[PDB]
């Protein structure tokens, strides 16, 4: 349901 | 937010979303008070009766948002946490007294049209504005009803309630570090914070200097938008000596 | 120095749709 965020943030 | 409306773009540029990394989900609201400091409710981070105890690396903060679920490319900013500070006298066992926490970001966030800090009250601000009948504004991406979720940030304006009325609405012991807001049954208008809105700001616009001040933090309520119940808010000014102590000791 | 002044509202002298409701409540 949430749009995936940029990998650099994880 | 129950019985609110969609926020306008840039209406609450201090709004922060707390986002659980895995599973990716909305945890609570928060607010931007400078380029490196975010204010929230302690119960968003620490609440042993529900086995909640987050550490810095469990979470992210998303700033500048409007859509709940979208990644708002070129608008929102996503920040990592350096350190969490919970009020040392936060009373999670009884009534959520002193429900306040600070989060220091790893790097400063750049301000923009969509990202801008809110002011914190001083003693005179609180004396002038924290009066029964005066309205403030609550914002969040929490549920639309007690028992779905909004497409975009919601807003509702609510009046501060007389302290004896707040006390008479609940069995919980109300402290001087709390205030309540909401319409009474007989006022016929409605609105409240709900699940997911906790930690977000209750703001007021000073008619003296035209600035927005964060007077409260969404702390707790007994259901959402129930007749004869009120939302309870952490009294920011009453806890400002702690806020300043932490920023004075640990800010850079 | 600029806290609480929104880029798209106060620092353009634009009002949002319901801030006047707040102002009207600050009667006394
Ligand atoms: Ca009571
Ligand atoms: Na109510």
């Amino acid at each position: 349901d949430f749009e995936e965020i940029p990998e650099e943030y994880l | 937010i129950v019985e609110g409306s969609d926020a306008e773009i840039g209406m609450s540029p201090w709004q922060v979303m707390l986002f659980r990394k895995s599973p990716q989900e909305l945890l609570c609201g928060a607010s931007l008070i400078s380029d490196r400091w975010v204010l929230t409710a302690a119960h968003c981070l620490l609440y042993p009766p529900w086995d909640k105890n987050f550490t810095e690396n469990d979470l992210l903060v998303r700033i500048g948002k409007h859509s709940r679920t979208r990644y708002e490319r070129n608008i929102e900013k996503i920040s990592m946490l350096e350190k969490i500070y919970i009020h040392p006298r936060y009373n999670w066992r009884e009534n959520l007294d002193r429900d306040i926490a600070l989060m220091k970001l790893k790097k400063p966030v750049a301000f923009s049209d969509y990202i801008h800090p809110v002011c914190l009250p001083d003693r005179e601000t609180a004396a002038s504005l924290l009066q029964a009948g005066y309205k403030g504004r609550v914002t969040g991406w929490g549920n639309l009803k007690e028992t779905g979720q909004p497409s975009v940030l919601q807003v509702v304006n609510l009046p501060i309630v007389e302290r004896p009325v707040c006390k008479d609405s609940t069995r919980i012991r109300i402290t001087d570090n709390m205030f309540c807001a909401g319409y009474k049954p007989d006022e016929g208008k409605r609105g409240d914070a709900c699940e997911g809105d906790s930690g977000g700001p209750f703001v007021m616009k000073s008619p003296f200097n035209n600035r927005w001040y964060q007077m409260g933090i969404v702390s707790w309520g007994e259901g959402c938008d129930r007749d004869g119940k009120y939302g309870f808010y952490t009294h920011v000014f009453r806890l400002k000596k702690w806020i300043q102590k932490v920023i004075d000791q640990f800010g850079e | 120095a600029d806290c609480g002044l929104r880029p798209l509202f106060e620092k353009k002298s634009l009002e949002d749709k319901t801030e006047r409701e707040l102002l009207e409540s600050y009667i006394d």
